[PDB]
RNA sequence: AAAAAUGAUUAA
RNA sequence: GGUGAAAUUCUUGGAUUUAUUGAAGACUAACUACUGCGAAAGCAUUUGCCAAGGACGUUUUCAUUAAUCAAGAACGAAAGUUAGGGGAUCGAAGAUGAUCAGAUACCGUCGUAGUCUUAACCAUAAACUAUGCCGACUAGGGAUCGGGUGGUGUUUUUUUAAUGACCCACUCGGCACCUUACGAGAAAUCAAAGUCUUUGGGUUCUGGGGGGAGUAUGGUCGCAAGGCUGAAACUUAAAGGAAUUG
């Protein structure tokens, strides 16, 4: 039977989107379907923030960040526990939390 | 041999496949602000001193 | 057997039939 | 006769005596009767004009290029062929070009060329279809046709001659140091066989 | 009426030389015997004298061109390249 | 034994005076010897230096500046402008969802033959009391904005040659002029040039750089 | 009053590079990788190997003259993973351990506007 | 993200 | 370098890693969304030219000119075919190192054809919303795109101007969502899959248990690969859908 009203993706009105590659396996997946996550991480770990603050010429340095859009195929997202297969009724919930 | 001594101030949890390793948060005795997380073999309480051959690694297998 | 492989096997077999009729004609 | 490309017949005034001088150029694509041709260092960059290779930008398409200045044209003469100007070295008064064979060459920047491509291109794209058209092609050129295969001869006539079957019988790759009468086949072949499998 | 289905002008060759060779010859003979616009007088009066020679029956202008067509694609690209380079040198 | 680090000279770098403090840093090449030595092998150098390093103002922490060594005298490497671009983290900070990105570009030369490509970026803005969540533009505002960017950037280059082009590029006054010229079309968040790249250069012009340095 | 250099930590998987150069970058100072000190052939990208490599970096950095560095952290980039390997944080950790002073930390991952179809095939790397 | 094939017939 | 791990490979002929450039080809991230356009296939850098289109507005015009359509036509992803160009990347075939009982698989390193383009072919996809097209009516909301209307509205300019951008109230058209079905359905579910034994708004196409079989043959198209049309003998009690418990 049909599992999802939006089949497995977000495409109602066009027909073709474009393929993006999974970051892990480089599987070709349509962009509307790819599980997409925003990795906004400080360029230095919390275990090193104090040290670099002590070991910086520039007092109160900016402490830069890194930004990355990650595209996962369904298989890699599940294997990496990014999505974590849900129950039937909880499957409809669209809320990020 | 620059063997260092550390005092455990917090026990984090139990790691290893068989759960045989413990993760501890240890400060140093000379400097009480040089805290590192380490992997320990045997049973550990709070306020125990470890002797480390090497004093720079960070223990893995977190969370 | 998978349907597309059945189709591929049939297509090869029809190639062979056409060649054998080509011998006679 | 015997040339694929057409020929342009161009009249210049003699600078030193009152008369006209005929010159037989190889016609470039687009050149027409009644056209003015400009030849010299200060000539414009137009199809049919004759310019030194140092007077054109990189990427210029020229033809009938001199190997040395004053030899009156040696490179890219056959129909549809051209030389590409690819670079200049004003320090040594030299110009790099790509030749029809794909070879890279350095020429004096005073060597001349004709802007454009030799007319008559695409000629070899038409199959001859029959022996008689090759016959008429070569009776205007020289006595090289038809060709008898060496393996169809007797040993007295050719290294490939003889045998109770037609076969070469020894490697057809012949070295550079072979002497006259031995150089029949693939001379100094770096490789043989169909390229890319 | 329709006299031949597909051989066209290559019907003069009958059944010999092979269909693929005859089709290859067909395209080039149609090009070679076609009439072309005269860029000088504006009339459909340009025909090939010999390979590469294209003469207008009126205004008598002769232009050097391709072996089987008045202008080759490579020649058109060459003219565009020369125009671009000349205008760049002038600007 | 070779130990190559014992045959180097520890030269010093000087920025051009269209900045704050001229002190950039140090370089080192090789011992000067026969057979076409490092008298010229040290010429083609490019140094990446932060604009906050060159101006002493922390809010210029992005916009890393190229400086190209052009002539060397004494223990001194004189540098000129060679380019500019934002920091990658700054770029990825501006580029966020639920808004429209406008990226304009021009290629123009200064009064002298400093032909150079000026980029520019801008993002649509959520105005006050906006219940709407995205605030996208209509692809015609986008075209009008990009036209205004191209006009302004070409206006600012081909007059106000490279030296004072840098002097007005530093205080971020161009993007303010974009803010005035485009505020009537569509509100914007972050107007910048985001990059300047030099394409080709004229004859060496020793006097220009001895004018800048000293 | 401190002499500066550039760290240029390229932390891929399978390896980590700590490659200090001058402030310009044509000439280098003590390029050492994680794979020249661990014989595992698989620990070459380990944080321990990266931290050792950074320590050897600082060891040869002294008595050469550099005292502070600007940091350029790099991933494989391009069509590949473009995420920093596990050893990058450790290498920067150890460079800051060894007394070398730190400033201007930035990422230099080659990030393409789409180009050069990624390896692995359409179905990907099937494991 | 090491390897892991197979299991006769009838018998609700 | 590469992997669970390794080895095929390059390496003192300086490999990997820096910096200064240059060349080539392909592509167009982030922005990029339950957003837009297109008959569909599809379409994402800027600018210019060319023609086209929906929606909206209209107190303009014709006046039934329409709906759906056997026959007949145009277009039609990818792969594939012919010839020229191109040929960076990735990569059916192939090679080769692993793993394995065997691996002519998965994994790794290379790599021909292809991938790109021009001129021609081909006409097929889970070409899918697996939901023909036109028309009418039936339910409660919040959004969003395009157009239009209105304001004891705001906003950078004049610190009180068209405008543009936001807010509020509407409205027409569109991609869609949320709740519940009063209704329908075998159910999954569905605002149509409702207005159906209280069965008739118009019209095209298709199916009749599972196989044999989209096979055989005839025809027709294609250079081929193959496409379109398309049986029978015979065989068989189930095959199949949705849901429940384990
Ligand atoms: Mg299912
Ligand atoms: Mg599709
Ligand atoms: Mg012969
Ligand atoms: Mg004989
Ligand atoms: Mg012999
Ligand atoms: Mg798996
Ligand atoms: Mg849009
Ligand atoms: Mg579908
Ligand atoms: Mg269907
Ligand atoms: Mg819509
Ligand atoms: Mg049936």
């Amino acid at each position: 039977p049909k599992k999802r009203a939006s089949n497995g993706r977000n495409k109602k009105g066009r027909g073709h989107v474009k393929p993006v590659r999974c970051v892990n396996c480089s599987k070709s997946i349509p962009k509307d379907k790819a599980i997409k996550r925003m990795a906004i991480r400080n360029i230095v770990e919390a275990a090193a923030v104090r040290d670099l603050s002590e070991a910086s010429v520039y007092p109160e340095y900016a402490l830069p960040k890194t930004y990355n859009k990650l595209h996962y195929c369904v298989s890699c997202a599940i294997h990496a526990r990014i999505v974590r297969v849900r129950s039937r009724e909880d499957r409809k919930n669209r809320a990020p939390p | 041999t620059p063997v260092t001594l550390a005092k455990v101030i917090k026990v984090l949890g139990r790691t290893g496949s068989r759960g045989g390793v413990t993760q501890v948060r240890v400060e140093f005795l000379e400097d009480t602000s040089r805290t590192i997380v380490r992997n320990v073999k045997g049973p550990v309480r709070e306020n125990d001193i470890l002797v480390l051959m090497e004093s720079e690694r960070e223990a893995r297998r977190l969370r | 057997m998978r349907a597309k492989w059945r189709k591929k096997r049939t297509r090869r077999l029809k190639r062979k039939r056409r060649k054998v009729r080509a011998r006679s004609k | 006769s015997g040339r694929g490309a057409p020929l342009a017949k161009v009249v210049f005034r003699d600078p030193y005596k009152y008369r006209l001088r005929e010159e037989i150029f190889i016609a470039n694509e687009g050149v027409h009767t009644g056209q003015f041709i400009y030849a010299g260092k200060k000539a414009s960059l137009n199809v049919g004009n004759v310019l030194p290779l140092g007077s054109v930008p990189e990427g210029t398409i020229v033809s009938n290029v001199e190997e040395k200045p004053g030899d009156r044209g040696a490179l890219a003469r056959a129909s549809g062929n051209y030389v590409i100007i690819i670079g200049h070295n004003p320090d040594e008064n030299k110009t790099r070009v790509r030749l029809p064979s794909g070879a890279k060459k350095v020429i004096s920047s005073d060597a001349r060329g004709v802007i454009g491509v030799i007319a008559g291109g695409g000629r070899v794209d038409k199959p001859l279809l029959k022996a008689g058209r090759a016959f008429h092609k070569y009776r205007l050129k020289r006595n090289s046709w038809p060709k008898t295969r060496g393996v169809a001869m007797n040993p007295v006539d050719h290294p490939h001659g003889g045998g109770n079957h037609q076969h070469i019988g020894k490697a057809s790759t012949i070295s550079r140091g072979a002497v006259s009468g031995q150089k029949a086949g693939l001379i100094a072949a770096r490789r043989t066989g169909l390229l890319r499998g | 009426a329709k006299r031949t289905k597909k051989v066209g002008i290559t019907g003069k060759y009958g059944v010999r030389y092979g269909s693929s060779l005859r089709r290859q010859v067909k395209k080039l003979e149609i090009q070679q015997h076609a009439r072309y616009d005269c860029s000088f007088c504006g009339k459909k009066t340009v025909k090939r004298g010999a390979a590469g020679i294209w003469t207008c029956s009126c205004c008598k202008k002769t232009v050097a061109g391709g072996a089987y067509t008045v202008s080759t694609a490579a020649a058109a690209t060459v003219r565009s390249t020369i125009r671009r380079l000349r205008e760049m040198v002038e600007a | 034994v070779v130990d190559p680090f014992t045959r180097k000279e520890w030269f010093d770098i000087k920025a051009p005076s269209t900045f704050e403090n001229r002190n950039v840093g140090k370089t080192l090449v090789n011992k000067s010897t026969g057979l076409k030595s490092a008298s010229d092998a040290l010429k083609g150098r490019v140094v990446e230096v932060c604009l906050a390093d060159l101006q002493g103002s922390e809010d210029h922490s992005f916009r890393k500046i190229k400086l190209r060594v052009d002539e060397v005298q004494g223990k001194n490497l004189l540098t000129n402008f060679h380019g500019m671009d934002f920091t990658t983290d700054k770029l990825r900070s501006m580029v966020r969802k639920w808004q429209t990105l406008i990226e304009a570009n021009v290629t123009v030369k200064t009064s002298d033959d400093y032909v150079l490509r000026i980029f520019a970026i801008a993002f649509t803005r959520k105005q006050a009391n906006q219940v709407k969540r995205h605030s996208y533009a209509q692809s015609s505002h986008i075209r009008a904005i990009r036209k205004v960017i191209s006009e302004i950037l070409t206006k600012e280059v081909q007059g106000s040659t490279l030296a004072q082009l840098t002097s007005k590029l530093i205080p971020e006054v161009i993007n303010k002029e974009i803010e005035n010229a485009t505020k009537d079309i569509f509100p914007l968040q972050n107007i910048h040039v985001r990059k300047v790249k030099l394409l080709k250069q004229p004859k060496f012009d020793v006097g220009a750089l001895m004018a800048l340095h000293g | 009053s401190q002499v500066f250099g550039v760290a240029r930590i390229y932390a891929s998987f399978n390896d980590t590079f700590v490659h200090v150069t001058d402030l310009s970058g044509k000439e280098t100072i003590a390029r050492v990788t994680g794979g020249m000190k661990v014989k595992a052939d698989r620990d070459e990208s380990s944080p321990y190997a990266a931290m050792l490599a950074a320590q050897d970096v600082a060891a040869k950095c002294k008595e050469v003259g550099i005292t502070a560095v600007h940091v350029k952290i790099r991933a494989t980039g391009g069509t590949r993973t473009k995420t920093p390997g596990p050893g990058g944080q450790a290498a920067l950790r150890a460079l800051a351990r060894s007394g070398l002073r730190i400033g201007r930390i930035e990422d230099v991952t080659p990030v393409p506007s789409d180009s050069t179809r990624k390896k692995g095939g359409r179905r990907g790397r099937r494991l």
